[PDB]
RNA sequence: UUUCGGGGGUACUCGAGUGGCGAACGGGUGAGUAACACGUGGGUGAUCUGCCCUGCACUUUGGGAUAAGCCUGGGAAACUGGGUCUAAUACCGAAUACACCCUGCUGGUCGCAUGGCCUGGUAGGGGAAAGCUUUUGCGGUGUGGGAUGGGCCCGCGGCCUAUCAGCUUGUUGGUGGGGUGAUGGCCUACCAAGGCGACGACGGGUAGCCGGCCUGAGAGGGUGACCGGCCACACUGGGACUGAGAUACGGCCCAGACUCCUACGGGAGGCAGCAGUGGGGAAUAUUGCACAAUGGGCGCAAGCCUGAUGCAGCGACGCCGC
């Protein structure tokens, strides 16, 4: 609140907070409907719903919202999910 | 970056400086990784010595110079090997070596007798 | 002009993880075993050689070495709190 | 700091000649005061703390400076009392004293302190410059004509000249061989004892 | 261009603003901490690393906004709302990538058990980008290697006190999930009943640690000012956000104490940076001068910034010389 580049530095934190709050929540309905799919049995909308909830793990990686080695862990345990039920 | 900087040591009105590699953020008078050499402005010519071979290697590995260390390493030839580029000998001046005090001793007996 | 698109890493060398021997007195815990490892060091001031004993988690799998057996330990990475080593090899049982 | 007090006095008290010249010392060669005549108490510790006295006050050197001398003197591989001698005769007061272009060695003092000595081409006007080996000391120009300098040039042969000095030219030019040995060195001490007193 | 009150254009230039990078370094202090905090030696087949260096591939294609501007509202102030409008290397969708990430099958090989390696082979699914400049021209994305900086684990080492003998129930171990860059009760559900202690557990007292320093014949004793390396904290307590990286001193949110402003509705602060003031005390300095040198940030660069720093002022406070 004393420095310029720190004032304006609160715009832009809030800015950045906003967009990766927004993706995050995206991603964990993303994987909490898959979750409910594997736990209701469906292995055919479980698979569809696995394919683009991994593809928006790895493009959630790419805007640098989340780290490609927790992408990484996210899409494994999914997949083994599947595999397993 | 890793660079290659001067640390100042000696005392007041007396700076000599080692030249060393060391880590940007890394304060002045803070850990280096190597000293590859040392320079002595003070001198006349300034005093400068680089071990070549190190110089290489951290300038190969790409350690960025501070501008003047970048003049030290362009007078000893060591930048324009690095490149390729001609000059490799260097300009690198040296104090003409004072007379022996032992060939002095010898010159004042003469003198006199 | 066109240079290599794969570079492979330069070899280093595995590192050396530590070893010791010891006998089992616990095996009361699922797949793990506490072994007592003993040390002999120079008194600092005194110079008498001392003996010291050091209890150790280990990790074995099978539960093969029961209580009074003499084994063989090998540190490894962190499997739990406390846990640090593995069982090699049951050494001389007893 | 210097000691500029009467010079006498210290060499009576210590019972034997420092300037060496000195004929109010043969005339009352007991210690000074009322009391100079009385019987002392004999001491170790007296005889030690007087052999000191006599370096210190010899060759002019304080107390402070003197200890820094006998630590080095120490500290060199040689024995000690014969460093601590040849370390105090390195200095360039008393080479010019032991050269003969001086009558004592407060007016050696003096004289290289006013700056009238070069050593290797280079003003000193440093009394405690210690001489190294090939050194070459020399007056300069202004001072050679002065008065009492012209009265040095031909005052030749109040004493004798040691062996590791030596004057070559009629320029009053003083050349260093090396430093003397404890046997070159002739002074009225036993060093010994100094060194005692500094183990102490 | 003039009438001389002003009014346009240019973009050399540049206030405010958007955007990038820096602000996590550098500087301070030693309150807390008896701890993997520190010292020394290892481990990582359990890991991250912006900018820098050096291989390979690429840099396709569309879109919707908004700050600033202009109009206007609310408020004492701090600040803040609505409308209209504009741009990008700001933001967002898709293609391509098959080096890379996930899963199934399967071959060889090296070990140190999980495993590692052969960018092994193979099937299925998926993951990017940005332009500017006309000049020593600077940039953007993925990926291989390096360099640097770290994270985490372990052996051994350095205080007093049993007039401190028992302590512990996520506590000790296991499996299935969660979480992290990564291993691990780190978290969680269940299951087993363990784990640590007179080789002083659990308590109490004191304390940042070290290279070193002082003393000493040495062994030892004492000590940690400056200088140099780590750690910890930043009015007190708690919390996360942004980012390659955060104890975030001159950031944010909440609660408390204290100071200040107010229109009484509500606001605003944080010298353990440099200098300086009050206070406490036997006692410890100038509200200097420069970025000329060295180091750092941004910039293609000229350059700008730097109480780092280089120096100056004051005190026999110390050492040395005269
Ligand atoms: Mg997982
Ligand atoms: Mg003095
Ligand atoms: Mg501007
Ligand atoms: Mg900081
Ligand atoms: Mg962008
Ligand atoms: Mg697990
Ligand atoms: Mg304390
Ligand atoms: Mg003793
Ligand atoms: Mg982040
Ligand atoms: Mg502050
Ligand atoms: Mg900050
Ligand atoms: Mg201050
Ligand atoms: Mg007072
Ligand atoms: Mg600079
Ligand atoms: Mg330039
Ligand atoms: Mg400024």
């Amino acid at each position: 609140a004393n420095i310029k580049s720190q004032i304006k530095r609160i715009r832009t934190n809030e800015r950045r907070r906003l967009r990766n709050q927004s993706v995050k929540s995206s991603l964990r309905t993303a994987i909490r409907g898959f979750r409910e799919a594997v736990d209701a049995g469906d292995k055919d909308k479980a698979s569809e719903l696995l394919h683009a909830t991994s593809r928006k793990l790895d493009k959630a990686a790419s805007k640098g919202v989340i780290h490609p080695n927790q992408a990484a862990n996210k899409k494994s345990a999914l997949a083994l999910a599947l595999n397993k039920l | 970056a890793v660079k290659i900087k001067l640390t100042r040591l000696g005392k007041i009105r007396n700076p000599q400086y080692r030249i060393i590699v060391a880590d940007a953020r890394t304060r002045r008078d803070g850990r280096a990784i190597e000293v590859i050499g040392r320079y002595h402005p003070k001198e006349e010519p300034s005093l400068i010595q680089i071990d070549s071979e190190r110089a290489q290697y951290w300038l190969g590995v790409g350690a960025q110079p501070t501008e003047p260390v970048l003049a030290l390493l362009k007078i000893t030839g060591d930048w324009q090997k690095f490149k390729g580029l001609p000059g490799a000998e260097g300009t690198l001046k040296v104090k003409e070596p004072k007379p022996s005090k032992l060939d002095l001793f010898n010159a004042a007996l003469a003198e006199a007798e | 002009q066109k240079g290599p698109k794969y570079t492979p890493a330069a070899e280093k060398p595995r590192g050396r993880r530590k070893t010791a021997i010891g006998y089992v007195v616990s095996d009361k815990m699922q797949k793990t075993i506490v072994v007592e490892l003993e040390d002999r060091k120079s008194h600092p001031l005194y110079g008498k050689i001392i003996r010291t004993t050091k209890k150790v988690k280990a990790h074995d799998e099978n539960g093969e070495a029961g209580i009074g057996d003499r084994v063989s330990l090998m540190e490894t990475r962190p499997l739990s709190a406390t846990k640090r080593w593995r069982l090699v090899e049951i050494l001389e049982k007893a | 700091a210097r000691y500029t007090g009467p010079a006498t006095r210290k060499s009576r008290r210590l019972g034997v000649d420092l300037v060496g010249g000195d004929q109010s010392f043969e005339k009352r060669p007991y210690p000074p005061g009322q009391h100079g005549r009385a019987r002392i108490k004999e001491s170790e510790y007296r005889q030690q703390l007087q052999e000191k006295q006599k370096a210190r006050f010899s060759y002019g050197v304080m107390e402070k400076q003197f200890r820094r001398y006998y630590e080095e003197a120490n500290r060199q591989p040689g024995k000690t009392g014969d460093n601590l001698l040849r370390i105090l005769e390195s200095r360039l007061d008393n080479v010019v004293y032991r050269a003969g272009l001086a009558r004592t060695r407060r007016m050696a003092r003096q004289l290289v302190s006013h700056g009238h000595f070069l050593v290797n081409g280079v003003k000193v006007d440093i009394p405690s410059y210690r001489v190294s080996q090939y050194d070459i000391i020399d007056v300069k120009e202004k001072s050679l004509n002065t008065l009492p300098f012209q009265i040095a040039r031909e005052t030749a042969g109040e004493r004798p000249i040691p062996s590791w000095l030596q004057v070559v030219g009629e320029r009053q030019r003083i050349l260093v061989h090396q430093l003397p040995e404890r046997a070159q060195i002739d002074v009225p001490l036993t060093e010994q004892l100094i060194v005692e007193l500094y183990s102490k």
